[PDB]
Order: structure tokens, then C-alpha cells, then sequence
């Protein structure tokens, strides 16, 4: 628990609309090598959404959200963001932000839940038809 | 007058197997460069071996592949990454050199095989491979060469 994450900004959005999620990181934040967003819809497993390196220079997205979602982070404020555009009802889920305290040996590491060490409690996104 | 396969690799520390010069001679009548097995490496840093039939035509390897200390990136920006199995987004064996534990209190690294075995460093690399979705393959302590297999980048 040396890093703590608290997400915010979830809510109800109409299909086609946009929503920006935020997450406040606390603790040994300079530990972080990567930040990611995951999501879990009812009855399904928790799944990768998006990730960036600490530097913000490398990014990864799930195929389902490529070009609609944008992760970013503000290291002055120790906050992480997920801009979600052109939302669809299939995007309805609890969204979790996560941080990895070890470096990615290869750029595919970002996709795996096991790679991340600290997790927020989640914020609910609901997209209406 | 660039490379006949359209492959871009100007960085002098990098190399390919087959060599860029062989790849120039491995282009079919339609301009496609197709090889059985492909390695890209960077001296002093590591290498990535892609098994199987690989189409290298017009790969900007300078943009795509970055082998740095204890890290490889294949496709920097996500939108430039092709689907699984295409280009270099496919299974590969990664070798990273000079992968040694740091004593953060003595700020020097432990590099002797004797000490690496005494501290079971190999099992740390096994767990780290699994943690990142990869399969540990080998560790050569003298060179700190961590080898692991990945399914994608
Ligand atoms: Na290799």
C-alpha cells in the first residue's frame, strides 16, 4: 500500500458523448513506472483499457478503445486521466486506475493485470443508449 | 536510392539477422521482403528474435524498435502498432544484457555469478517474466543476459 489511488469522475453519459475520469495518486508516487486503466463490466472479467509509462511517452490501448480514449497524467499534481470519447453502451463498467512499481521489460507488459501493483477502488461509468 | 526492401535502419548500434545487406537481396518480384526468422539487436544492449515467416517490407525499424538498457519497445505510439501477428507485433524471444540487481544501499550492482546464485537472482527474473505476461527462458549471469519469450508487444 505504498502508493494509493482514488478514481473519480464516473457517471451516466449518453451514447456518443464524452467523459473524463481522474485519479489522485498518493504516497511514493515517484515509484511508478506505468499507470493504467482497467474496467470490469457486470458478470465479466476485469479487462485492460489503457496505459502509459511514467514519462507519458509510450501508450497502449485496448483494440476496443483505440482512437476513442486517451490516457494522460499530470506529474505536477500526481493525477492520472482517461478521456473517453464516442462512448458506447459496451463501455459501461467500473473503471479502475492502477500503477506499476517495476519497469516494463517489453512494451507488451502493460496489458497484464499482474504487471500492476497498486489499484484504486473504481468509479462507475454508465453509457445509456 | 534507399533500401530495396524499403526497410529503414540508420542507427549504427543496431543490426539485423539477416543483415540489412542480405535483406536488400531478399525481395520478391513484387517488392516484398519475406524471411523465415528475423533478429534485430543493438550491440551492448540486447536483441529480439522473431521466429517464423516475417514480412519486413517498408518497416521503419528506426521508428518501431527501441532496445534500451533493460527495456525493449516495439511500436512507441499505439496507433502505429498493427494487429497481432502482423509486422513485429507477434511472438518473439527478447534478450536483454546487463540485467543485474542493484544494491540501493551500496549504489553498485551485484554482477558475480557466485553472488547472483547466492541471492537466487534467477528466480527474481522468473517471477518478473511471469508478472509481465512473458515466459522466462534463461539467465546468463556473466553478461547479465535475461532471455524471455513474449506473445506480442
Ligand atoms: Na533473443
Amino acid at each position: 500500500g505504498q502508493v494509493q489511488l482514488v478514481e473519480s469522475g464516473g457517471g451516466l453519459v449518453q451514447a456518443g458523448g464524452s467523459l473524463r475520469l481522474s485519479c489522485a495518486a498518493s504516497g511514493r508516487t515517484f515509484s511508478t513506472y506505468a499507470m493504467g486503466w482497467f474496467r470490469q463490466a457486470p458478470g465479466k472479467e476485469r479487462e485492460f483499457v489503457s496505459a502509459c509509462s511514467w514519462s507519458g511517452g509510450i501508450t497502449r490501448y485496448a483494440d476496443s478503445v483505440k482512437g476513442r480514449f486517451t490516457i494522460s497524467r499530470d506529474n505536477a499534481k500526481n493525477t492520472v486521466y482517461l478521456q473517453m470519447n464516442s462512448l458506447k453502451p459496451e463501455d459501461t463498467a467500473v473503471y479502475y486506475c492502477a500503477s506499476a512499481a517495476s519497469s516494463a521489460a517489453y512494451s507488451g507488459a502493460y496489458y497484464y493485470t499482474s504487471y500492476y501493483d497498486y489499484w484504486g477502488q473504481g468509479t462507475q461509468v454508465t453509457v445509456s443508449s | 536510392g534507399s533500401h530495396p526492401a524499403g526497410i529503414i535502419l540508420t542507427r549504427d548500434s543496431y543490426y539485423t539477422i539477416p543483415s540489412m545487406e542480405e535483406l536488400a537481396r531478399s525481395v520478391d518480384e513484387n517488392g516484398e521482403c519475406i524471411v523465415n526468422g528475423f533478429t534485430i539487436g543493438r550491440e551492448g544492449f540486447g536483441s529480439i528474435y522473431f521466429e517464423g515467416i516475417v514480412n519486413l517490407t517498408n518497416l521503419d525499424l528506426d521508428s518501431i524498435v527501441h532496445i534500451r538498457r533493460k527495456e525493449v519497445i516495439v511500436y512507441v505510439d499505439d496507433q502505429n502498432k498493427p494487429p497481432l501477428g502482423e509486422g513485429l507485433n507477434r511472438p518473439a524471444q527478447v534478450t536483454l544484457d546487463e540485467v543485474w540487481p542493484i544494491d540501493k544501499t551500496s549504489r553498485c550492482m551485484i554482477t558475480s555469478p557466485e553472488r547472483l546464485s547466492e541471492m537466487n537472482y534467477k528466480s527474481k527474473l522468473e517471477n518478473a517474466s511471469r508478472k509481465q505476461g512473458a515466459q522466462f527462458v534463461d539467465y546468463r549471469p556473466e553478461s547479465g543476459s535475461w532471455v524471455f519469450k513474449v506473445n506480442h508487444f
